[PDB]
């Protein structure tokens, strides 16, 4: 339910 | 349909942050992740995922799965536009299929094959 910032996941 | 997301986030800064964010990181998608309405399951830490597109539905699924830090033994299903995605799409497929009118693609998680 955080939803400040984009997790950006490793390719 | 039942994302909190979209309530507490108005339709035109939703549709401008998607089109932006797919401009700048145009071999990945935006997705927002959240509980299905009446769903008995542990939370998610975060919401909102910049996913590879090259990623598979089944990498994103066990990717999330270890981020609730399910058991095992513990069931969980992906529901997208009222359907199950195929595990060997990949999530740019997907967001290309199922996008909404903000660029956002929006999967429903839960413990249940049951959605309504």
């Amino acid at each position: 339910s955080d939803d400040d910032f984009w997790v950006r996941v490793a390719p | 349909m039942g994302f909190v997301y979209k309530e507490e986030h108005p339709f035109e800064k939703r549709r401008s942050e998607g089109e932006k964010i797919r401009k700048k990181y145009p071999d990945r998608v935006p997705v927002i992740v959240e509980k299905a309405p009446k769903a008995r399951i542990g939370d998610l830490d975060k919401k909102k995922y910049l996913v590879p597109s090259d990623l598979t539905v089944g990498q994103f699924y066990f990717l999330i799965r270890k981020r609730i830090h399910l058991r095992a033994e513990d069931a969980l299903f992906f529901f997208v536009n009222n359907v199950i995605p195929p595990t060997s799409a990949t999530m740019g497929q997907l967001y290309q299929e199922h996008h909404e009118e903000d660029f956002f693609l929006y999967i429903a998680y839960s413990d249940e094959s049951v959605y309504g």
